[PDB]
RNA sequence: CCAAGUCUCUU
RNA sequence: GAGACUUGG
């Protein structure tokens, strides 16, 4: 666009490398979903490879997610799982199952807006928070190691 | 020479200017501007006895607070010899019906009360603009905005224009915030919301006439070298407030109402932990800013506070929070209290060492404040003492007070001349350091003021505005002086001949507050040439400006008996009849506001809502209401917000749960709408359900 | 087991 | 007696029965509640220099273990409640069971250390 | 009684007690029409699911299996819920079970127990009906549990109640706190009174309501009632509680005394001077007001008279 | 509205002053509702909305 | 999002 | 106890 002005060509410049769209092309792009940008903590927050929540509740966490919003990290202690389920059932007891899910109904006797319960537990489902400079600053240094 | 003392000249000159034209009268406070709202009410007193069924009237005085209404009932009792009425929220006068109105306004010629009140009682069509001869307002600066000043004055714009009553105005101060520049436009705005024009003295024998009973006080402006470095035990008690808020962050009490920003915008912490945040934050502000000792006194302040908020405690999360900030509280005690004692080793003699501490553990400010008053009220009479401190925060007053009660009991020279005395607006911290449960004392700081019990007062802008009180000898500004009309009005409180009036303000900001305080002699100066000057033989502003000023907001809706509801009403309507669905003491639950958003707002508004604000209103399941009601497309958040809960009682009152008066119906007139239609059988015994 | 239909009940339906 | 009976005893009973189990104790520490911190400070002496050894040493294991040490020495029995939170790590809480009523939490990873430098702030 | 619903309905026709109505004649007063807002019949049972999950649980212990869950959820919405903008609160549907209810075992103890006299049997409508048995039977098939509601007062109220009552076993009893002689051993013998809240009621009988409202067979209605209150059925037909109060009056035994409620803060308790076994036991109740701690008194005293005689 | 087929007035001066005066009058001698616009309110600043 | 003051209604 | 208003940050 040689022929436009200055001013009209800083205005889109900034557009351009601004955070937003940077964000958004990289988002596209389906690299944020491997980002190192949580410090290792493995006994807290941290899944070994080999060790997954179980299947029964993971499939509800998943598929149902209204009932995810207000789960709470004390609903999974609460599931002391026996060393039967936790070796070889893969999915909790039933037992254990509806004692787990009328606590997380419980749950609902707390917060259901201001307490945003997931937080702590996301890493259990896999789900990460992420700040968008940081997402913007990654694809800048993926261009400037490619330069 | 009379008992009823006459009027003065410029009284003279102020009545019979009134009583032929509605008008605003702007004079410094005093026994005079309440004598001249005395004398007015006296001639327009033709048409009180008669009753109103033959077209009978009466009296009409409005106030702003409570107790300056309730003082100004008392002041007009025993000056007139008529009988007067005073009308709150305290005296069960929501539920007087049309008879008790009736009677009452036969026995009480006179009605005073507070502006919500007779707003609602006009509103609701209990009497009628016609039905009041003559309508007081004092201190009417503060009618502005949606001030129910204002509300009361649009509502003349609805009713018959031939029937309207006299409106007076009454104040000391014209401006009401910061916007001092381009005073003649605020002027007008003021005149123009009411229907008259100001009016003052002009003549050098008035000014003179009126100087013997109004003083201006003598003001010094006062300086503290200010220091910043900081102790240690500050940064540590930063560090376990901190840790403190981390901990709580997570405490997940019981489920709360849902709290959310005054734009709808953002959400909140819950008032039970949202209370705590603010107390440790306006905690560490008071020890930030006068230093040690007044963080001694705040933190047995806040343990008080706490205490009592645990005995009001319900739940068994809640009363574990509130004890653990008791226990936190207590911990910074126990530091401060060292860090007194790990200084005492300079000296034992507690008594001298008191005022030491004060000197070394509180900010320069506090140091000047002491010494100041210290060589203020060396070795004078209690009795010849009389002045006031004003500070800005509600905390500050109680800290300042234990201070000054330390400080008093610490020197020999104050230890038998100053009796300190505090007291805030509502909301009335406990004024006792000891939790105890109940205490003999019972006399009112105020009443302590003006019977002379008390001679010291730490008073936070509540003193300040209409509230009587003997001229003060003394006046000391200790906060920085931050509004014009707060100036003003401060400055007039030190009525007395000498009255000493000071200033203590930061070096830093010295040169600011200069300025502030010069614009503000320039805008009193300003006012009082455009009042010398002016002149103007209307007296009055016309029909076509006084429509203009208030069509801005969205007009009002009226019914066939006349009722009005005021847009600026509709949410406390609305909440009033929410609050009368519950029927559990557990199960009351308020309406729950939501804001569209861009893409919502477009599937359902279409392309009509962009660039403006809508809010939904969806009101709690159990009442009929579930169409999601929503708001025209206003401006800002505010008008939306109006809008929608005007559209909502209106729906409401098109489905008749508004009887006809735009109020809940009560069981018993909501059962009597039903009574004619399955109890017929009744009428034929003479008996009806 | 079997509940006694009750007897109102069998009643209104037959 | 009219006010020593017929008010007072009454006085007495009436506190006492909430701090049963309605209110979380009560102040019937004699002294002045803008002193009340100063309890632990007048805390029995030889037991307080003794506790004062405890806390100092450093032959204990465990934070667990120099909490308890030290907590009996004080001649209190605490008892350790898991507060129900939205933190990962559960959140416990701590009562001191005594006329100077005290409760503290925090995550189990930082509860025993946080009893540990309390006192430490508190006692000396 | 004689001319049974079909019939005797239309005597209010005769009698104008509920006025005669050609469209509506009286005889037709089982067409309950659940109009105006409060209700939708439209809602897919996904949302529900997603308010209800385990659904299967549910249905299983209540023993009855529902075919369109939207009753359930509209009948599970505790007022204070805000996030179900789709039907309304469930008092307007107590309202009309309560009195079902009441009907239901009122009939069939009419028709069962004919030798039992009838102010007693008024007396045990009363109990039968009263929230605080129906409140026990909810919590004892673990009702509770899904109740959708967002309010902290009500939900630790319910925690209390289901502790204290899983302490008794699921069984009615004199709903008071032995705060000291297990019990401990103290100076004196006081109590507080286990406070039953009422929403649990309000909401089985809500479900009951939205079952009516589901099946609109009122047999299958009644053996899912029987199997659910058949334990305090054959009970109560071997002892009838009456008021607490009323039973110590009579009881020949009691002359329980209540002495002034003295007040501090919120709090008001009553000493009850009473005797057993000719020697004197000082036991006093507490409450919020005068008649609770009243009440609270008399059910610690008929507690232990009841540990006394047994 | 203009949309619905509405129409509005157009009362044109020659002079800023001389527009104030007629509007003043216009105000004073009409129940309509009449706007002020002149390069001092910024009338060039403002949108389509 | 925070401070001050005021008012209404209600325990 | 709940809401609101004004002013200011």
């Amino acid at each position: 666009y040689s022929d436009w002005n200055e001013g009209t060509l800083t205005e889109v410049k900034s557009k351009l490398v601004s955070n937003r769209n940077l964000l958004f092309c990289l988002i596209d792009a389906d690299i944020p979903k491997t980002l190192n940008t949580i410090q290792f903590t493995p006994r807290y927050t941290w899944l070994p490879p080999g060790i997954s929540l179980p299947h029964n509740v993971l499939a509800l966490w998943r598929e149902n997610p209204e009932f995810a919003k207000i789960i709470g990290p004390h609903n999974l202690r609460d599931l002391a799982l026996g060393d039967e389920e936790s070796l070889v059932k893969g999915n909790c007891s039933d037992i254990n199952y509806n004692r787990f899910v009328e606590g997380c109904r419980a749950n609902g006797q707390s917060f259901y807006a201001g307490a945003d319960f997931s937080s702590e537990v996301n890493f259990c489902v896999g789900l990460v928070t992420i700040p968008n400079k940081v997402i913007a600053d990654t694809l800048e240094a993926l261009l400037g190691v490619i330069v | 020479e009379d008992v009823e003392i006459k009027p003065r000249g410029y009284q003279l000159r102020l009545v019979d200017h009134l009583t032929k034209s509605n008008g605003i009268v702007y004079l410094p406070t005093g026994s005079g501007k309440t004598f001249v709202a005395i004398l007015v009410l006296k001639r327009f007193s033709q048409d009180f006895d008669k009753p109103i069924e033959s077209g009978g009237k009466r009296a009409l005085f409005m106030c702003n607070t409570v107790e300056l209404a309730r003082q100004q009932a008392m002041a007009v009792r025993r000056c007139t010899n008529f009988k007067v009425g005073f009308y709150v929220g305290e005296q069960g006068v929501d539920d007087w019906t049309r008879g008790m109105w009736s009677d009452e306004i036969k026995k009480n010629q006179v009605l005073v009360g507070t502006a919500q009140v007779f707003l609602d009682m006009v509103t609701q069509t209990y009497v009628a603009l016609s039905s009041l001869s003559v309508v007081i307002i004092d201190e009417c600066h503060h009618g502005t905005g949606h001030h129910p000043f204002r509300e009361f004055m649009r509502l003349f714009t609805i009713a018959n224009q031939t029937k309207l009553p006299r409106v007076v105005g009454l104040t000391g101060v014209l401006i009401k915030g910061n916007e001092i520049t381009n005073v003649a436009t605020k002027l007008k705005e003021l005149e123009i919301t009411y229907r008259g024009n100001i009016i003052t003295v002009s003549d050098t024998k008035e000014m003179e006439n009126v100087m013997l009973y109004a003083t201006k006080p003598t003001e010094v402006m006062v300086s503290f070298p200010h220091q910043e470095q900081v102790l240690t035990v500050t940064r540590l008690i930063s560090a376990e407030i901190e840790k403190f808020y981390v901990s709580l962050d997570l405490m997940n009490i019981g489920v709360q109402p849902i709290r959310r920003s005054k734009s709808l915008q953002c959400l909140r912490d819950p008032s039970k932990k949202s209370f705590v945040k603010q107390l440790f934050n306006d905690f560490l502000y008071q020890m930030k800013e006068y230093g040690i000792y007044a963080a001694s006194i705040a933190i047995i302040s806040l343990i008080v506070e706490f205490d009592i908020k645990r005995r009001q405690a319900e739940t068994l999360s809640v009363k574990l929070m509130h004890r653990t900030a008791l226990t936190l509280c207590e911990k910074i005690r126990h530091l401060l209290v060292q860090k007194l004692q790990d200084m005492t080793y300079d000296d034992d003699d507690d008594n001298v060492n008191t005022e030491e501490v004060i000197m070394n553990f509180s900010t320069p400010k506090v140091q000047r404040f002491l010494m100041s008053l210290k060589v203020s009220f060396a070795d004078k009479d209690p009795k010849d003492i009389c002045c006031l401190v004003f500070v800005e925060r509600r905390y500050t007053c109680k800290c300042i007070y234990g201070l000054l009660l330390n400080y008093i009991q610490s020197t020999p020279e104050l230890r038998n001349v100053l009796t300190p005395q505090f007291m805030v607006g509502r909301n009335n911290i406990s004024p006792d350091f000891e939790s105890v449960l109940e205490r003999k004392w019972q006399k009112s700081a105020i009443q302590q003021f003006r019977d002379g019990n008390a001679n010291l007062m730490i008073c936070s802008s509540v003193l300040e505005e209409g509230i009587d009180v003997q001229a003060c000898n003394h006046v000391f500004i200790l906060d920085p002086v931050k509004t014009f009309n707060m100036y003003v009005q401060s400055k007039g409180r030190a009525r007395t001949t000498e009255a000493k009036f000071v200033l203590f303000t930061a070096d830093k900001e010295r040169e600011k507050t200069i300025q502030q305080i010069y614009q503000y002699r320039k805008a009193h100066n300003d006012i009082a040439e455009y009042l010398k000057d002016r002149v103007l033989e209307k007296t009055e502003p016309e029909l076509y400006e006084i429509k203009g000023h208030f069509q801005d907001d969205i007009d009002p809706f009226t019914n066939e008996n006349g009722a009005v509801l005021l847009p600026n009403n509709a949410l406390a309507i609305l909440h009033r009849y929410c609050q009368t669905i519950p029927t559990d003491a557990f199960g009351f639950v308020i309406p729950w506001f939501h804001v569209l958003q861009e893409d919502e707002r477009d599937r359902i508004f279409g392309v009509s809502a962009k660039g403006k604000h809508v809010i939904s209103i969806n009101m709690p399941v159990n009442c009929m209401l579930r169409d999601t009601i929503y708001s025209d497309p206003m401006d800002n958040v505010k008008t939306a917000k109006i809008s929608a809960a005007f559209k909502a009682c209106k729906v409401l009152y098109s489905l008749g749960e508004l009887n006809e008066r735009f109020v809940p119906k009560t069981l018993k007139e909501r059962v009597a709408s039903i009574a004619d239609v399955h109890f017929e059988h009744w009428n034929k015994y003479g008996d009806s359900v | 087991g079997k509940v006694k239909p009750l007897l109102i009940l069998q009643k209104t339906v037959s | 007696e009219s006010m020593e009976e017929l008010e007072a005893l009454r006085r007495k009973k009436f506190t006492t029965y909430w701090e049963l189990k309605e209110a979380g104790s009560v102040d019937h520490t004699g002294m002045r509640l803008c002193d009340r911190h100063n309890y632990f400070k007048n805390f029995y002496p030889t037991l307080k220099k003794e506790a004062i050894e405890a806390i100092n040493s450093d032959e204990y294991e465990s934070s667990k273990d120099k909490a308890m040490d030290v907590m009996s020495s004080l001649k209190i029995t605490p008892k350790i409640s898991e507060v129900e939170s939205s933190s990962l790590v559960p959140l416990l809480s701590v009562e001191l069971n005594c006329a100077f009523d005290v409760v503290l939490m925090a995550k189990e990873t930082d509860i025993y250390d946080h009893i540990i430098d309390y006192f430490r702030t508190m006692l000396i | 009684k004689n001319y049974g619903l079909q019939h005797a309905f239309k005597m209010l026709e005769y009698f104008k007690i509920c006025r005669a109505d050609i469209d509506k004649p009286l005889t037709q007063l089982l067409n309950l029409e659940l109009g105006g807002k409060k209700m939708r019949a439209n809602v897919n049972t996904t949302e529900i699911d997603g308010f209800l999950i385990n659904h299967y649980y549910l249905e299983k212990n209540l023993g009855y299996t529902f075919k369109d869950r939207r009753y359930l959820l509209q009948a599970l919405t505790h007022p204070s819920y805000p996030t179900n903008r789709i039907t309304g609160s469930y008092q307007e549907l107590e309202f009309i079970g309560n009195a079902i209810l009441d009907f239901l075992i009122s009939a069939y103890i009419f028709e069962n127990n004919t030798k039992m006299n009838p102010g007693a049997l008024t007396d045990l409508r009363s109990a039968l009906v009263n929230n605080t048995t129906l409140a026990c039977i909810c919590v004892r098939h673990r009702l509770h549990f899904f109740i959708l509601a967002e309010n902290a007062k009500l939900s630790e109220i319910i925690s209390k109640f289901v502790n204290f009552q899983e302490s008794q076993g699921h069984r009615v009893t004199n709903y008071v706190r032995i705060l000291l002689e297990v019990p401990p051993k103290g100076e004196f013998n006081m109590s507080t009174n286990v406070d039953v809240p009422k929403a649990l009621g309000d909401v089985l009988e809500a479900l009951i309501a939205a079952v009516y409202l589901d099946c609109r067979d009122l047999q299958r209605t009644w053996e899912v009632i029987f199997n659910l209150f058949e334990p305090e059925l054959q009970e109560f037909t071997r002892k009838v509680p009456i008021n607490h109060i009323r039973q110590l009056v009579e009881h020949k035994h009691a002359k329980p005394v209540f002495s002034s409620p003295i007040v501090e803060g919120e709090t008001v308790m009553v000493s009850c001077q009473f005797t057993c076994m000719e020697k004197t036991i000082k036991v006093y109740g507490f409450g919020s007001n005068k008649d609770q701690a009243k009440l609270s008194a008399a059910k610690h005293a008929l507690q232990q008279l009841s540990k006394c005689d047994a």
